[PDB]
């Protein structure tokens, strides 16, 4: 139903650098936008609901912002373990609809 | 769709008064009253009064007390405002804007184009 | 009377990006029932200002999808989604709870 | 406040001047709004204490939707009125379809709006608790988030404060039959409720005088229950609207006088009938023979003219001219000598007859005066009890002066043979014509 | 903390029937909906559907209406995925989640779903000949 | 029936309508909040609908008429009034019936 | 309890006797004492769901003490008393200048005293 | 336990005492229906008798 | 008080309890008959009593 | 419809000693007023069933000493104090609070 | 009875400084209001006993400066701000709220 996409389809990025993943949801969503982190055959983790919130056992340097149509993801020190696939999730509307994904890779 | 419609400048020397209008159009005026807000050069907006259509309550600012009346007219659904002590803060454009019946938070929906009154020697 | 603080006071801007302009109270906005009253402004040059947001987190009529905002507590937010050449002007914020009705000192916005 | 009484022996009746009048002469309907959140389910199944707690106050919540859904001397010459009229009204036009859509669409960004209805009426809707608010974005969120298991008792406690309001209306809405009067202050405190009397658009004295007494025109309003659905409840006060300030007041209070002749079966007893109160309004004097219906607050009488009745300005003279050929009083007439008092504004009036003991005393010399047989008049400064037979009044302690105008009472001018004591409601001329 | 047990590989032919199985815990079990959710290589995670362990009430994806069913036993905290025709496009992993929020909503949208906290470690579900 | 000879002017609202009951000098009026006045009750019981009149003045007090949808029917007719002498008629009467008082009148 | 009863066919009527009478001849003035303490202001500003309690709690104890400060077939032959007469003839009695004084000041040490007020 | 009169229903008191049926010819019989007066809502006996005669 | 115009009545279990009223019964300089009377239906007094601000 | 699950299912018991039948429900069988309703029915072969707990630790009329069971919460026992050769048969655990009025599946008891 | 006891039982003093006399009460002597009722009294030899201190923290009539005390919970207290000459005598602590009135056993004062 909803589309979401996420910016950039993909992105390079250093070791400890500050990064920024943004995706823009076709209808207003209402900050009911969660973050999960799914490596290559493992189970998708979350990270962050409400779009800013931090679940609990998730390391403090993740951080969120956004609302309405566009939301973004922020992390200050990156590393090699953090570098994998996210994605955004709407839970504004049935049925519940991912982005495209973005693959973070060290180059 | 609501119109606010305000009269053409005017230009006056300090001392005299200004008495500004500002004619409604495309909804019950009765029901809404209307604030009065002025634009000098350089500066932002100042909330100089609110005067309600409906039941004839009005409240002014602290600041211009002294100085200011309003006066509704319900027959053609105008506002008018009038000022005196003019000095040199009185070159600005003047707004009109429509707001509740009573005593409650302020909507500001729809604004008029203004009036440009100038002071000078 | 309650002033309001703008933040910033020059917003420079690219073309499709977002924007942000708060505004912060110094004293609760809150009424009686429970509603926090905070209303945003768009003046373009020339012409009259347009009231953008009456409620917080609550679109106005005719407002297109880039325009939201909405913050509890202390601050209140306008976020733009994306900045487009008709977004030239300047916002204003504004509480309605307490007399005088103030304003905020009023934010420029233009494209680079 | 320089209030005044008279007593006259003629009649044995006393008449109390000097009061501030205000007079329901209209009604002014407001829209009070609760802005609900109907929740369809509780589906949580913890048995935690926090978690059976707030299942607890959400059970209330939905049962308080659920009760709400299922909602939907002269006295006999008054017209039996609606009270809730207006109210009814109003709540039939927002039963109608559109007009719930209205009432939210123009509360979306104010507290306070004048709506245009579709039977043309304009109406301050004014929203007083949003629970829907409070509801979605303050509540719904914490208890989501912590699937059910609230973290700090604090939130619980003040969705108890916020919700009692939503749960005390329900009850007397349950209890009551959708009306309720007056209005409680769960409907509408005290504050709302001088805002809403200022924002009325009348004259600076009916703002100023009901800001004063806002306890009695609280006690003279009434609420109707109106429409719930799409997340509203809407009920309708109906707020009392007095025309007319500062008018001339006098209550009139009266006492049987009966004659003590000898025999026991002879005697012969007249009363006036229109006791009560007098307040002008107008070319004719409102009159309220219904006791209940007035209030006398710090000399302000407040009564309500769909309870009274109007009559021309010569009533005032039905105090000084007994005979007079311009008015006709009205009387009640009898045989039965009983003793009794009257206490007035500052006085007592003692009409003593036969053998019963009356007297007049204070506390710190015993009695000092002894009521012989008639109709007599005792002061309100120098005596604080009276006593007639074996039962026991006490006089009104109001500050003011009271004059003891004399006469003669007009028991003496009717033939016991003559009288006629079958009269419920009477008047002098045709008692005249009676004894004629 | 929480943990999701599923069912093994499973290898079919197109046409016939096939149900996949994922256990959980006792404490919280309850009082989380469980979701499943199918991936495809080269493509994003497509909802399926959700379901709750209390009461069995049933929420589908459009696309996944009428094309499987789920099912769930309180009892042995299980929840199973059951189809009724396998085809060639269906081969893929599919999760199991626990959802929490949701449990208490009113007219929808929005929904009050924040998370899906605990997955299943995925069963590999493959339709060859 | 009950019989007297006060004169007051009075109202009561029924159901599907209001009668007013206007003699003397009393000022009596139909009105709804859209157009003013728009009936000036004449000397005697009349009856107002409840669909085009929202409220009803009588001397200075103010009434007002039930919205209550449903069809009135103003069924025409004599007041009985008019069939007795005032010369005769018994004003001291609070419950009554119509045989007693003919026997009264007889 | 022996409760006896008579019915008359004279009169088709009916005497309950047996009974224990209570006659209210008198009242009995007490004056019942609330010692509240004036709150001038309640300037508390934080936003914390205890600091929001104790400040609504607070607020309700000034909104009433504002509210008590703005309150300042035979039954024809009964005669019309006023059945609140002596509790208003005390109020009036307290009204005066310094009877506030002397209630106060009896009642220091203990719970419950006789004050002579000015009425005597 | 329970009484009716017409389609009306009232309910005795099950007070514990002793009642005694004190009889007697009821004394409506003592006036004639040509000369009472049915108009009053506090009488007496004797002036009701005042009244007859 | 807001609700009733400054005088209740019955005197509410608020502005004088049971114990409150049992103990101001026994103050009162009367006889003892009249004490127990009061104190044996304490709750017809109450109903019977006034309270003015 | 709550599902109630008896364990166990056989109960071999040698005589003398005790014995336990555990009962769990699939939701809460609290009603309006608190009362938690689970009863235990023993049938003998060849015979009627007969009520042998009607509420939670409530001992039946002519129920012997050796019968007794008490659990909150979620669970219900019902705890045998000495098995004799006349407690042969089969026992039930039965909800009353939802409709319908599901009983267990039944464990049978003999000596062994 | 609540037993109140005395602290100390002997109490020498030299002229100017302060004097401590505390009373401890066996159960709670808060009335239904809330008032807390602990009396002192001093007795002079010869004379009758006079009044000192009628409630906590409250000095009596035409009772010097140098009197006070004050304490909540469970003691109280009887601080002499200057002991002079004069205050030769012996003290006394009351509650007023249990029957029978207990009174303590007394501390003598005498000026070293």
């Amino acid at each position: 139903d909803i589309q979401l996409t996420q910016s950039p389809s993909s992105l390079s990025a250093s070791v400890g650098d500050r990064v920024t993943l943004t995706c823009r949801a076709s209808q207003s969503i209402a900050t009911f936008l969660n973050w999960f982190q799914q490596r290559p055959g493992k189970a998708p983790k979350l990270l962050m609901f409400d779009a800013s919130k931090l679940q609990t056992g998730v390391p403090s340097r993740f951080s969120g912002s956004g609302s309405g149509t566009h939301f973004t993801l922020t992390i200050s020190t990156l590393q090699p373990e953090d570098f994998a696939t996210y994605y955004c999730q709407q839970s504004y509307d049935l049925p519940l609809t991912f982005g495209p994904g973005t693959k973070v890779e060290i180059k | 769709q609501v119109q606010l419609v305000q009269s053409g400048a005017e230009v006056k020397k300090p001392g005299a008064s200004v008495k500004l209008s500002c004619q409604a159009s495309g909804y019950t005026f009765n029901n809404y009253g209307v604030s009065w807000l002025r634009q000098a050069p350089g500066q932002g907006l100042e909330w100089m009064g609110w005067i309600s259509a409906y039941n004839g309550n009005k409240k002014y600012a602290p600041k211009f007390q002294g100085r200011l009346t309003l006066t509704t007219v319900t027959s053609t659904g105008t506002a008018y405002m009038e000022l005196r002590s003019l000095k040199s803060d009185d070159t600005a454009l003047y707004f009109c804007a429509r707001d509740p019946p009573a005593v409650a938070a302020a909507m500001f929906d729809f604004w008029g184009q203004g009036t440009q009154v100038t002071v000078s020697s | 009377d309650v002033v309001l603080t703008q933040s910033p006071l020059s917003l420079p801007v690219t073309l499709g990006q977002p924007a942000s302009i708060s505004c912060r109270s110094s004293q609760s906005l809150v009424l009686s029932d429970g509603n926090t009253y905070l209303s945003w402004f768009h003046q373009r040059p020339g012409h009259s200002p347009r009231r953008l947001i009456y409620r917080i987190s609550h679109r106005d009529s005719g407002v297109p999808d880039r325009f939201s905002g909405s913050e509890s507590g202390t601050d209140f937010t306008l976020k733009i989604s994306r900045v487009e050449a008709e977004d030239v002007g300047i916002y204003y914020c504004m509480q309605g709870t307490h007399w005088p009705r103030t304003f905020g000192q009023g934010t420029k916005v233009e494209i680079k | 406040q320089n209030i005044t009484e008279e007593f006259y022996q003629s009649t044995c009746s006393a008449v109390s001047k000097g009061y501030l009048s205000a007079l329901r002469t209209g009604w002014y309907t407001s829209v009070i709004t609760i802005e609900l959140s109907n929740i369809k389910e509780i589906k949580c199944n913890g048995t935690d204490a926090k978690v059976k707690l707030i299942k607890q106050e959400l059970d209330k919540y939905k049962n308080a939707v659920t009760e709400l859904q299922l909602l939907m001397f002269l006295g006999f010459l008054l017209g039996v009125g609606s009270a809730i009229a207006s109210g009814v009204a109003v709540s039939k036009v927002l039963h109608l379809e559109g007009e719930v859509n209205k009432i939210k669409s123009a509360l979306l960004s104010t507290n306070k709006a004048v709506v245009s209805l579709s039977n043309g009426v304009s109406v301050l809707t004014s929203k007083v608790l949003d629970l829907k608010n409070y509801i979605d974005k303050q509540l719904l969120p914490i208890v989501n988030k912590q699937s059910c298991s609230i973290p700090n008792i604090e939130t619980v406690i003040e969705f108890q404060q916020k919700n009692n309001r939503l749960l005390e209306i329900t009850r007397e809405f349950s209890v009551n039959a959708g009306v309720t009067t007056p209005v409680s202050t769960y409907m509408l405190t005290n504050s709302e409720l001088l805002s809403l009397i200022n924002d009325m658009p009348i004259t600076n004295d009916q703002k100023k005088l009901m800001s004063n007494n806002v306890q009695i025109v609280r006690q003279q309003s009434y609420s109707i229950m109106s429409i719930i659905k799409e997340e509203v409840l809407a009920y309708v006060v109906q707020l009392p609207l007095y025309g007319v300030i500062d008018t001339p007041c006098w209550k009139l209070h009266t006492s049987p006088l009966c004659t003590t002749n000898t025999k026991e079966g002879s005697n012969i007893c007249l009363t006036r009938t229109d006791r009560g109160w007098y307040c002008d309004n107008a070319g004719s004097v409102s009159f309220f023979p219904q006791a209940e219906t007035c209030k006398v607050q710090s000399n302000r009488v407040f009564c309500d003219t769909m309870n009274s009745l109007t009559l021309p300005s010569e009533v005032n003279l039905c105090n000084v001219d007994i005979f007079n050929p311009k008015y006709d009083c009205k009387i009640m007439t009898s045989k039965t000598d009983v003793s009794s008092s009257v206490i007035t504004s500052l006085g007592a009036i003692v009409s003593c007859y036969g053998k019963t003991k009356c007297t007049a005393s204070n506390k710190n010399r015993g009695i000092i005066k002894t009521f012989s047989n008639g109709c007599d008049y005792v002061s309100n400064k120098g005596v604080d009890t009276v006593s007639v037979g074996n039962t026991l009044y006490y006089v009104n302690k109001q500050e003011g002066k009271s004059l003891y105008v004399k006469g003669e009472p007009i028991i003496n001018f009717y033939d016991p043979l003559v009288f006629p004591s079958d009269e419920f409601d009477a008047s002098i001329s045709q008692v005249n014509e009676k004894i004629n | 903390e929480v943990q999701l047990v599923q069912s093994g590989a499973e290898v079919k032919k197109p046409g016939e029937s096939l149900k996949i199985s994922c256990k959980g815990s006792a404490d919280s079990f309850t009082n989380h909906w469980i979701g499943w959710v199918r991936q495809t290589p080269g493509k994003g995670l497509e909802w399926m559907g959700m379901i709750y362990p209390g009461d069995s009430d049933t929420r589908y994806s459009p696309s996944f209406q009428g094309q499987v069913t789920l099912s769930v036993d309180k009892s042995v905290t299980t929840v199973y995925l059951q189809w009724n025709s396998l085809k060639a496009s269906d081969t893929a992993i599919y999760y199991c989640a626990r959802q929490v929020g949701g449990v208490v909503v009113a007219e929808p949208p929005p929904y009050y779903y924040y998370g899906m906290d605990a997955w299943g470690q995925g069963t590999t579900v493959t339709v060859s000949s």
